[PDB]
């Protein structure tokens, strides 16, 4: 009927005075537009069919013709920046923001998508989303009792539009929108679907990106001791939006990785720090290395977890890139250590593969390493057993490595290594 | 991280 119908064919219906007609071109412009393989996004709009389109989604009277030009425009929206820019240029934005109200539920939940494609382009059409007023009438569609009696599908869909809202930066969405958001968001981030639990941690971790003050704005709410939750979870998909929301918090002041240490975090990274996705151990070693930037009881709550000695597996094998994050974690650990925390680093095993990773072709490394040992051997001063840090370099291989270091491109990593051998 | 954009078919 409307299947496999040509852009000139879709024109001519649409351009007829035929309200019906009008109906079907549209269901075949939605048709073409949701084909799997190179859908012609660019002739529809070429044909000059948006503003046709926007025009149809206030068509109350005809409730199939909104909902299929809300679904054309939504296909369309999900392309190019360009391509979603002509949809906006059409005049959308309010058109649908005016279709999340409508009493079919199909409707608005294709607004709620179209709208999340618009605002997912990037900061501008998300700000000009906002503008608009769209949040009122999407938080007003999750004001129920429980969650659990929306259809699947919708709460899912409003999910991650909302994540949409809180995502980029550059400039980072309205203080006034995300304090807006975030009720929801935590009410969300307490819902038992795994999609609704990823999108809502995904959103809370773009929240959690950026300063201090954001942050603030996030832990506030309480959500923390959720999101060490659903840091144990067993679905991937969960873990890792909950693992980089806790770690941009770790990037935060000390009190606010305080706070995800008095909600059980460090417990969970005996399994973060082992888990076979690569991915997972990056942004675990990475969240464990700035939070051994902080106080000398935080690091000592690390020693007390035991995570110390996954902290030297992790430098000993693991993607390289991993491996930069450990020597990272090191780093801060000796650096704001006490003597005897760095004392225990020694007895774990650190110094063997700190030297075995100072044979990498990264500058950056081999200065984190080289800071380290440096580091250790003041402590190793304050003992007064440079010595046996000293033969424990040599024996090995470090010394030689060292050595080479000491004839390096780098400034700093010659200078270093220089130190390091004249003065021991 | 979730799409930025998604297409409905």
């Amino acid at each position: 009927g409307t299947v496999n119908w040509s852009v000139e064919d879709i024109v001519k219906g649409i351009n007829s005075n035929n309200l019906e007609s009008q109906l079907q071109a549209t269901q075949a412009a939605r048709k073409l537009l949701s084909r799997e393989k190179q859908p012609p996004i660019d002739n529809i709009i070429r044909a000059g069919l948006i503003p046709k389109f926007v025009s149809f989604l206030g068509k109350t009277d005809c409730s199939p013709i909104q909902f299929e030009s809300a679904w054309a425009l939504t296909n369309i929206a999900s392309g190019t920046s360009e391509q979603t820019k002509a949809v906006v240029d059409g005049g959308a934005i309010p058109a649908f923001i005016s279709l999340l109200a409508s009493p079919h539920a199909h409707i608005s939940e294709q607004a709620v998508w179209a709208l999340g494609n618009i605002a997912g382009d990037g900061s501008a059409f998300r700000d000009l989303v906002i503008k608009h007023g769209a949040i009122d009438p999407l938080l007003a569609l999750l004001a129920v009792p429980d969650l659990s009696t929306l259809a699947c599908g919708y709460l899912r869909n409003l999910t991650w539009t909302l994540s949409n809202l809180c995502r980029n930066k550059n400039p980072a969405p309205p203080l006034d929108a995300v304090e807006q958001i975030l009720p929801t968001l935590v009410r969300l981030l307490h819902h038992n679907d795994p999609e609704v639990l990823a999108d809502s941690c995904w959103a809370i971790s773009y929240l959690t990106d950026g300063p201090n003050e954001r942050i603030e704005m996030v832990v506030k709410k309480g959500v923390v001791p959720q999101l060490v939750k659903l840091l144990g979870a067993t679905e991937l998909p969960i873990v890792t939006p909950a693992l980089r929301a806790i770690g941009n918090i770790v990037t935060g002041t000390d009190e606010q990785t305080q706070k995800v240490i008095d909600a059980g975090a460090l417990a969970v990274f005996p399994s973060l720090l082992t888990n076979p996705k690569t991915n997972i151990q990056k942004e675990a070693t990475w969240t464990m290395s700035n939070i051994t930037a902080g106080r000398q009881d935080q690091i000592q709550q690390v020693v007390n977890h035991g995570l110390v000695p996954f902290l030297v597996g992790v430098l000993s094998k693991a993607d390289f890139k991993t491996q930069k994050e450990a020597a990272w974690a090191i780093t801060n650990y000796t650096s704001g250590g006490t003597v005897e925390q760095i004392v225990y680093l020694v007895h774990c095993g650190i110094i063997e593969p700190l030297m075995n990773l100072l044979s990498a072709k990264d500058t950056k490394i081999i200065q984190v390493i080289l800071d380290a040992i440096s580091n250790i051997f003041q402590a190793a001063e304050k003992l007064g057993e440079t010595e046996k840090l000293s033969i424990m370099i040599e024996e090995c291989g470090g010394l030689d490595k060292i050595e080479a270091l000491q004839r390096h491109e780098n400034e700093s990593v010659y200078k270093a290594s220089l130190n390091l051998i004249e003065k021991y | 991280t979730p799409p930025k954009k998604k297409k409905k078919v």
